[PDB]
RNA sequence: AGGAGUGGAGCCUGCGGCUUAAUUUGACCAACACGGGAAACCUCACCCGGCCCGGACACGGACAGGAUUGACAGAUUGAUAGCUCUUUCUCGAUUCUGUGGGUGGUGGUGCAUGGCCGUUCUUAGUUGGUGGAGCGAUUUGUCUGGUUAAUUCCGAUAACGAACGAGACUCUGGCAUGCUAACUAGUUACGCGACCCCCGAGCGGUCGGCGUCCCCCAACUUCUUAGAGGGACAAGUGGCGUUCAGCCACCCGAGAUUGAGCAAUAACAGGUCUGUGAUGCCCUUAGAUGUCGGGGCUGCACGCGCGCUACACUGACUGGCUCAGCGUGUGCCUACCCUACGCCGGCAGGCGCGGGUAACCCGUUGAACCCCAUUCGUGAUGGGGAUCGGGGAUUGCAAUUAUUCCCCAUGAACGAGGAAUUCCCAGUAAGUGCGGGUCAUAAGCUUGCGUUGAUUAAGUCCCUGCCCUUUGUACACACCGCCCG
RNA sequence: ACACCAUGG
């Protein structure tokens, strides 16, 4: 399989939570950091981008080993059909920035 | 940094070979259930999964590593 | 932290996230002018003046990047969050920063240009701005398969001994 | 699949590669850079140090 | 903090090094007062990059 | 001795299989460093060179000596005739 | 050898020589004496002499110096011409001369 | 003019050749202890075997009696790779099949490139505006002369006025008994006290002597540390100078020339695609040129290069005595740091229990040469320490082709080195040890530091080269040119 | 107040 699909939702959630998803480019970590740690190999984290950025849905960076993935427009209506949200509802990123 | 050599054993995968779905549940009076084969009594295994038989030997599919007996 | 790091490790390491959030910055900003960083740590908090020559792309309609790069920011340096602030800030006199030259120019001769009329523009530029002269070299594969280079000099400069450090900007 | 995907990497060239470059082969220890000798005197000045010998 | 290194990315010219050297000066300064005087006046009046740290006792 | 044995168990149950007044035949290994022990002897082992393996018969006198120091590694060399660049006159062509 | 001139690209040979046949309207012959001019007198492996050219291509670039294996090719139409199109190394020449290619008629 | 040498010897190490399954490869003053390149695995690009996909995405097919994953045992296998076979359980729409297309690469091209760096070239060199001369390429400015480390100055003047390089500059070494001010540096005093000896007046205390013995809420900043200013300017005196620019000797002095960094215009088919997620084109892309196990980079008839230890008496051995400076130190994945003091063991080493994130602990850094006293005696000797046998520890997943280390034993060449040839001017050459880098273990290397500390010069254009003017040329790929029978 | 100094993918 490319992924469980409880690690394909587990990482889909964060990144909609939050709007912008990293991690350094490395196969071998057993585990990703952040809030995937209790569950998902790395590998899996870039592996599942590398799609999600093939089909617009995401910009991605890359500067000393390190990804820097955003959400972009397309990516939040995608993500949130594909979690069934209510169909108004982004707490990634919400407030006028002065 | 050259051409190659000539294998002459390829063969990438086992065939994965092909069955027809269940018949380990035999219905053998009207409403009557009977199980040919136990499920394996294994903690984490729910008691929903059905244990091998081989020609002696019973082995549990979803104990990856354990759960062979000898008969 | 449980016991802390030394001294010379601790300025090693201050040095070294400084290189790499300037190297990161050059990646997004490029197209919007970026010319340099500047960071200050105060009691319980760590702001980021990010400068650049246009803020009303850096910030985003109702300031989207902004929080992107906050959160990327954080998410990767492992602030505790709360702790990390990201402000805009505007050059005055863009035509002085060498970068900020460089990065134009670039982006001047990347959509199609003769060579030379976008030299000519870019030093015109940074002399009337107000600077006792100015150098460009372009180098490369120009007009052939054989490498050349093209030397545009205006005005003063100088090459040998210690006012190079203060007194002029390369990039 | 694979339970033979590493051995031992615990010590000498094959534990440690550049911050920047991800290379083997002549990086910096000293102070904890960690940092190839080719990148480092790329930001030899971002880091702080000047060269006035 | 001493750093030598070859000038060359390859192996070739005659062999030129570098000689980088980063400095780092140090100096304490001790008060006999209450905690919450120095506590203010320590928070006040530092504009550019410089490292302050001060502790519960030294004496 | 973690897996090494392996080695140990297959020269056993080789040398039991082993026919009265006869040798087993060559348990093969890449183990090239195995203390010899004294329960190996009398076996035939073949030893991974780097692409071939050649057997070795185990003597007792071979004891506490290690198997990869009998199956060498290369040829012996003997040499043939220097060529054009080999001494600093040596070097001219038009 | 030895001059100034490091001017042209170095040799970079080291790179996997293969082996290269015969064809049709080429075969293999060895030098006999040079001539002026570049152009040398040859001596294939049936018979025929063909007073040969070296090819542009070889031009003050591989040595083509006395008595050594050489591939020429042949013309259409005329026989007593031929032109270089390949020098071999010793090790060529022998792994030849056991593979059945070249005849056991001359020495080297 | 001299010093120490190198070339000769044994070994360490880099290069060619030879050999091989492979001995991966770049480079030939300005390559050869160089690629920070001290390779056991890894590294690793090479050789012999073996699993994996980590082949995005789109389109088509297949498919919930079902797409697809994983796997016990027996065989097979180096292997406890479900690698493949026999078997028959599991997994549940993520995959698989086919096409288009992507992706990676220590693959190729440094003669397609960027960047960096080396070199020409360590010297004084270079360039544009308005004016002058020539039909023109071009030229003067940028110079007959003196002076300078210098296209540095004075001057002369069809040129006037400017730019770069030189210089100025930045760091460092040398001087302050003047300033600022210090339990993370001290000193002197005594408040001390304590120990010890009479070692001297005295007796033994008192007078004194030794103290890295313990204190001070004593006094201060000479020693230590490090900031602000001060000091040197050819300034004074005497000669030589067209009396200019400057040179020479001398006085006062901490010093009348400390050592580095930085560096122009124009170039080179210099080096690097094997530092790079810098990069065009070509190649390979599932039977891989993108991973594990084993071997190689160490293979030895021979030619060369940078070096280490020596050929002894201006010495070797065994005791005894007494002196430093630059530094690094618990590691963010990664997983390890420097060591005191006690005990055990001949030695390498082992156990135990504290300090250190460092002017705080290792540490007053009890460094070697040197210094003082003993044995040997011109003999390949006790000089020298190669090669080889046996044994004991530490590092590590693993030490065989012996990682390193310790002990007993073996005891080779070498008696100051042919033709040639390298480096060097004062705290320098050389002798001598000590830290940094690499570093799980670990310098015959390199980068720095002190310590004992000379002989010879104050010059020249002879040799090898460099800069400026005049002159000659059939050369301009530029004398490594061109060219005649 | 003059020994010998040829050649160049
Ligand atoms: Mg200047
Ligand atoms: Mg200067
Ligand atoms: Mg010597
Ligand atoms: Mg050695
Ligand atoms: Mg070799
Ligand atoms: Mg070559
Ligand atoms: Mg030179
Ligand atoms: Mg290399
Ligand atoms: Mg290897
Ligand atoms: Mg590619
Ligand atoms: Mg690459
Ligand atoms: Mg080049
Ligand atoms: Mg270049
Ligand atoms: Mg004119
Ligand atoms: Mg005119
Ligand atoms: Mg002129
Ligand atoms: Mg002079
Ligand atoms: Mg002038
Ligand atoms: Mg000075
Ligand atoms: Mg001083
Ligand atoms: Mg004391
Ligand atoms: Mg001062
Ligand atoms: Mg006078
Ligand atoms: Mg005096
Ligand atoms: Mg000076
Ligand atoms: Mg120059
Ligand atoms: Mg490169
Ligand atoms: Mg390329
Ligand atoms: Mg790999
Ligand atoms: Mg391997
Ligand atoms: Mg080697
Ligand atoms: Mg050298
Ligand atoms: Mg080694
Ligand atoms: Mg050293
Ligand atoms: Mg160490
Ligand atoms: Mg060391
Ligand atoms: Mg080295
Ligand atoms: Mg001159
Ligand atoms: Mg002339
Ligand atoms: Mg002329
Ligand atoms: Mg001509
Ligand atoms: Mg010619
Ligand atoms: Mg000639
Ligand atoms: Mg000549
Ligand atoms: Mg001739
Ligand atoms: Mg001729």
């Amino acid at each position: 399989m490319l992924m469980p699909k409880k690690n394909r939702i587990a990482i889909y959630e964060l990144l909609f939570k939050e709007g912008v998803m990293v991690a350094k480019k490395d196969v071998h970590m057993p585990k990703h950091p952040e809030l995937a740690d209790k569950n998902v190999p790395n590998l899996h984290v870039m592996k599942a981008m590398q799609s999600l950025k093939s089909r617009g849905y995401v910009k991605e960076q890359f500067a000393w080993r390190h990804f820097y993935w955003y959400l972009t427009n397309e990516g939040i209506q995608y993500l949130r059909d594909y979690l069934h949200l209510p169909p108004e509802i982004v707490p990634a990123t919400l407030r006028r920035s002065r | 940094k050259k051409s190659y050599t000539t294998p002459k054993k390829n063969k990438h995968k086992r065939k994965k070979v092909k069955l027809a779905v269940l018949k380990y549940y035999k219905v053998d009076e009207n409403g009557k259930i009977s199980r040919l084969r136990r499920e394996c009594p294994s903690d984490e295994c729910g008691a929903g999964v059905f244990m091998a038989s081989h020609f002696d030997r019973h082995y549990c599919g979803k104990c990856c590593l354990t759960y062979c007996f000898n008969k | 932290m449980a016991v802390q790091i030394s001294k010379k490790r601790k300025f090693v390491a201050d040095g070294i996230f400084k290189a790499e959030l300037n190297e990161f910055l050059t990646r997004e900003l490029a197209e919007d002018g970026y010319s340099g960083v500047e960071v200050r740590v105060t009691p319980t908090r760590t702001e980021i003046i990010i400068l650049a020559t246009r803020t009303q792309n850096v910030l985003g309609e109702k300031g989207r990047r902004i929080r992107e790069l906050t959160a990327v920011v954080q998410k990767r340096f492992g602030f505790p969050e709360g702790s990390v602030e990201l402000y805009a800030e505007k050059v005055a006199t863009r035509g002085l920063c060498a970068i900020a030259q460089a990065e134009s120019l670039r982006y001047k001769l990347l959509g199609g240009l003769a060579v030379r009329r976008a030299c000519y523009g870019v030093l015109r530029f940074i002399m009337e701005s107000g600077a006792k002269g100015c150098e460009v070299v372009v180098s490369g594969k120009l007009r052939g398969q054989r490498a050349k280079s093209m030397k545009f000099v205006d005005g003063l400069m100088i090459h040998s001994g210690d006012p190079v450090n203060y007194y002029v900007d390369t990039a | 699949q694979q339970l033979y995907w590493s051995h031992p990497r615990k010590f000498g060239q094959g534990s440690r590669s550049c911050r920047v470059c991800s290379n083997r082969h002549g990086l910096i220890r000293k102070y904890g850079l960690n940092m190839c000798r080719q990148c480092f005197r790329q930001y030899a000045k971002d880091i702080g140090f000047i060269k006035l010998d | 903090l001493r750093i030598t290194t070859r000038k060359t990315p390859c192996g070739e010219g005659s062999k030129t090094w570098d000689r980088f050297q980063m400095r780092i000066h140090k100096r304490l300064i001790d008060l006999h007062s209450p905690s919450e005087i120095v506590k203010q006046i320590t928070s006040i009046s530092i504009e550019p990059g410089v490292e302050v740290e001060v502790t519960i006792a030294d004496a | 001795r973690r897996k090494q044995h392996s080695l140990l168990k297959r020269l056993r149950k080789a040398k039991k299989e082993a026919p009265p007044m006869e040798k087993p035949e060559v348990v093969k290994t890449h183990l090239r460093d195995m203390i010899i022990l004294p329960e190996m002897v009398g076996s035939m082992v073949g030893v991974y060179n780097g692409k071939t393996f050649n057997q070795v018969e185990i003597k007792p006198e071979m004891i506490g000596h290690y198997l990869g120091e009998f199956s060498i590694t290369y040829k012996p060399v003997k040499h043939g005739r220097p060529g054009i660049g080999a001494t600093h006159s040596s070097r001219f062509i038009p | 050898g030895g001059k100034n001139r490091r001017r042209g690209k170095n040799e970079n040979e080291s790179e996997k020589r293969e082996l290269v046949f015969k064809e049709d309207g080429q075969e293999y012959a060895q030098v006999i004496k040079m001539l002026g001019n570049g152009r040398l007198e040859a001596m294939c492996f049936d018979g025929v002499k063909r007073l040969c050219h070296i090819r542009g291509k070889l031009r003050k670039k591989v040595w083509i110096n006395t008595s050594d294996i050489i591939l020429v090719g042949l013309r259409d139409y005329q026989d007593n011409k031929a032109d270089v199109i390949l020098k071999y190394n010793a090790d060529e020449a022998r792994s030849l001369k056991a593979y059945g290619e070249l005849p056991e008629h001359a020495k080297i």
